[PDB]
């Protein structure tokens, strides 16, 4: 049951080889088991299934290659359905041949598409060259280039061949495509005339300088017509082949764009299956595969069913059944989780993983973390806004689960949606009882505050006239006061100038009380944890002296806080004692028989008694456990030094913790005050700009002014002070609560599954 | 774990038995020269009788 770490079971099994693949796959389809590593020597060439995994590694690279080609081509991958693994029979070889088929067809067909296209482009240039040259020892050359190069090209011809070259240029009837980049550019043809090879070499060197495309040409219209007939044949043939080349590439890409979905599932599962098989052992004589697992005790049957089914999905008859192990090391720790509980387990696991069978913080944390958050985050309106934010994530959940995760903030807040909603709801509850949103009341409650007529009763009537000119304080005297108040916080303290004194007395004393309570729960959990582990020494030398220490110190403080709230009132307020002073003078024995009045009969005796009783607990925690342990180890025929170091550290952390951790809950008051101040300032510095003396002139400004107010209150309060309270409350759990009981040391249980793909 | 230990013992006995069978059969292959002679003597005696009949 989830109040503690789940009971596991170590098991050993005799996995028949022909069933093995099937069994592993079924177990990963179930996703409720962790295999042990039985091969400490495992490495790239030491692994028993080198080839099988290496084939998967390469098939995955082949998938990635064909997928990249398909995605560059933007051909739609269908991504339909969901699929089983490959058979154990060697059918992966036919799949590997299919990978090679697609790859080889792409490499070939792509190269051909490029080459054919390049030839077609060159022959198009040559067709235009032949058509222009048809207008025409002496010789000539012809070619094409980007037209903007021609002016510099011709000037360079006369610059090198000093004032002497004959030539003609002609712009092409359309731009032509660049064979590498696919850029269409307005090229021009040229033809150049000269005598002898010496000039041929110069005009050629300049053509090379401008990267001009030269071509051979025949000397007459008739010989040019014969060449053009060749070109016209080649270019048509090339385009006919290229059309079918491109069409075939599209079939190849489309076939693969179906297959990637299926192949990804098959390959990734297969890789994982063989990797899990590589954790098994096979000794030199060994026929079956020896394997070992941690399973939930509740699901020992579920894995045995999966083993029997794995054999039944195979030619094997051997059911591969397990034995339960007894000579066990401490198993990995597992907890089942769901939407309302997973984030709460995660924030617990994030400090540390509970010991096997250990009490689990997470179910208590499902309430107490939201509670501590809301006690700190005590605004009614922010409670609403937090609630609305998390509601919009929960309502859109089925949509959002399909979307991107690469926005990590969005991923985190969505992964927190349930925890965030709960704390938001509790923050309405706390914010309501504090009677505050943005330092504004809710008018739902009545009041204990007194109207001006109640001050006009002859007595104090002058103060109602002084009020026209000066500040005044109501001392809450009988007859004048509006009587004891039945709701949460009285609305009046929102508007009152002295309000912080009243509000602080509450939030301080409250936070102290809650802290004591939560620490008393944590030591109470320690007892139940020590009971489940059956440890008399930990109860007798730990829990008993510890709870007596804590309780004797803490009980008086809470008791006296309640006593002040009952025994003192307005007509006794002057010369009433300080609560904090009596607590300090208890802990230090230091009351000087004078100053502040004692509260009740025999209180000095109680102060002395409770402290002495707590002091008497210390030697049991500090030393008597180490001593009885030393005698037990000497009789049972470990280090006494390390035993003293550990037990002293724990005892010191508890004893000093009863100062520091007791004070630590003041964090609640602290941040609560900060939140309240921030909210009041953020209202006061902003909203009042829209509070003009006329309807229209104020209301138009108030729209934009309120949007700035919303932006700032979100960024500061709803985001950051929220994140503050969140992280503080986690700390309060991780130490001041948990350190009484939760060891938080163990392996995380890791179920093997396809879900990790 | 007794189950794997008993299996390992049977696998060891299986590996021993096949290895002893290989050694036994390799010794039988060397016996061919001993078993051959009685057939060789019968062929000699048959050809002797054939030659005496031809004489």
């Amino acid at each position: 049951e989830l109040f503690r770490s789940e009971e596991m079971t170590l098991a050993q099994l005799f996995l028949q080889s022909e069933a093995a693949y099937c069994c592993v796959s079924e177990l990963e389809e179930l996703g409720k088991v962790q295999f042990r590593d039985l091969n400490p020597d495992v490495n790239v060439f030491q692994r028993k299934f080198v080839n099988e995994v290496r084939r998967c590694e390469e098939m995955d690279r082949k998938l990635r290659f064909v997928e990249k080609e398909i995605r560059k081509a933007n051909i739609p991958i269908m991504d339909t359905g969901e699929n089983p693994e490959v058979p154990f029979p060697r059918d992966m070889i036919d799949l590997e041949a299919n990978f090679e088929k697609i790859e080889n067809e792409l490499k070939e067909i792509n190269t051909n598409q490029e080459a054919l296209k390049r030839n077609f482009l060159e022959l198009t240039e040559l067709k235009f060259i032949l058509r222009k040259t048809q207008q025409f020892r002496l010789g000539f050359v012809a070619g094409v280039i980007n037209r903007e190069r021609i002016p510099t090209f011709e000037r360079m011809l006369w610059r090198v061949c000093r004032g002497n070259v004959f030539l003609r240029q002609a712009e092409i009837e359309n731009p032509l495509e660049d064979p590498v980049t696919g850029d269409y550019v307005h090229k021009s043809v040229f033809i150049i005339f000269f005598q002898g090879d010496q000039l041929k070499n110069r005009v050629k060197k300049i053509c090379e300088g401008f990267r001009a495309s030269l071509y051979p040409c025949p000397e007459t219209p008739q010989e040019r017509k014969e060449m053009a007939s060749g070109v016209n044949t080649r270019i048509d043939d090339l385009q006919m082949v290229l059309n079918q080349t491109e069409d075939h590439r599209q079939r190849v890409l489309q076939a693969a764009a179906k297959n990637i979905r299926v192949w990804f599932i098959k390959v990734r599962k297969m890789k994982a299956i063989y990797h899990t098989l590589n954790l098994c052992n096979i000794d030199v004589t060994q026929k079956c595969l020896i394997a070992e697992v941690w399973c939930p005790v509740t699901d020992l049957d579920s894995i045995q069913f999966a083993l029997r089914r794995g054999t039944e999905h195979s030619g094997s008859t051997v059911p591969s059944i397990l034995n339960r192990m007894q000579t066990n090391q401490t198993p990995p720790t597992y907890n089942k989780t769901n939407k309302f509980t997973h984030g709460f387990q995660n924030i617990v696991d994030a400090y540390g993983i509970g010991t096997y069978r250990e009490i689990n913080p997470a179910p208590y944390t499902v309430i107490t973390f939201p509670f501590l958050f809301a006690v700190m985050f005590g605004d009614f309106g922010h409670g609403i806004l937090m609630t609305l934010f998390a509601v919009w994530m929960v309502l859109r959940e089925s949509r959002i689960l399909s979307q991107k995760n690469e926005n990590e903030m969005f991923s985190m807040v969505f992964s927190g949606r349930y925890i965030i909603l709960l704390m938001g709801l509790f923050s309405i509850y706390t914010g309501l009882i504090y009677n505050d949103c943005f330092s504004k009341s809710l008018n739902i409650f009545g009041s204990s505050w007194s109207v001006r007529p109640m001050f006009t009763i002859g007595n104090w009537t002058e103060e109602t006239l002084l009020g026209s000119s000066v500040l005044q304080l109501n001392p809450a005297i009988p007859g004048v006061f509006g009587g004891p108040y039945p709701f949460g916080i009285d609305p009046i303290w929102n508007i009152a100038t002295n309000k912080l004194t009243f509000l602080n007395s509450f939030k301080m004393k409250m936070s102290v009380i809650l802290g004591i309570i939560h620490m008393l729960f944590g030591v109470s959990l320690s007892l139940f944890n020590h009971i489940y582990f059956k440890k008399p020494l930990n109860i007798y030398f730990g829990f008993i002296p510890e709870i007596i220490f804590m309780s004797s110190l803490f009980g008086y403080l809470v008791i006296l806080i309640f006593y002040k709230w009952t025994a003192y009132d307005a007509h006794s307020s002057r010369n009433a004692p300080s609560l904090l002073i009596h607590f300090i003078n208890m802990f230090l024995f230091s009351y000087p028989e004078s100053g502040n009045a004692m509260l009740y009969s025999g209180q000095k005796g109680i102060q002395c008694f409770l402290i002495v009783v707590a002091m008497l607990c210390v030697p049991w925690m500090l030393l008597f456990k180490p001593l009885i342990l030393r005698h037990q180890y000497l009789r049972k025929k470990f280090d006494f030094g390390d035993t003293m170091v550990h037990q002293a550290i724990h005892t010191i952390e508890y004893c000093l913790g009863c100062i520091s951790n007791t004070a630590s809950y003041l964090r609640l008051w602290a941040l609560s005050l900060a939140h309240a101040q921030l909210s009041e300032v953020l209202w006061t510095m902003v909203i009042h700009i829209g509070l003009h003396v006329r309807s229209l002139a104020g209301g138009l400004g108030l729209f934009f002014i309120f949007a700035a107010f919303a932006t700032l209150t979100v960024a500061i309060l709803l985001i950051m002070e929220g994140l503050s309270a969140f992280l503080h409350a986690l700390r309060l759990h991780w130490v001041e609560f948990q350190n009484k009981f939760y060891t938080g040391t163990g392996f995380k249980f890791l179920p093997f599954s396809f879900e990790h793909i | 774990s007794q189950g794997i230990q008993q299996l390992l013992q049977a696998e060891k006995r299986a590996a021993e038995k096949v290895s002893e069978a290989r050694k036994r059969k390799n010794r039988r292959l060397k016996q061919a020269k001993e078993e051959a002679q009685a057939e060789i003597e019968q062929y000699r005696l048959q050809r002797e009788k054939e030659f005496k009949a031809k004489e």
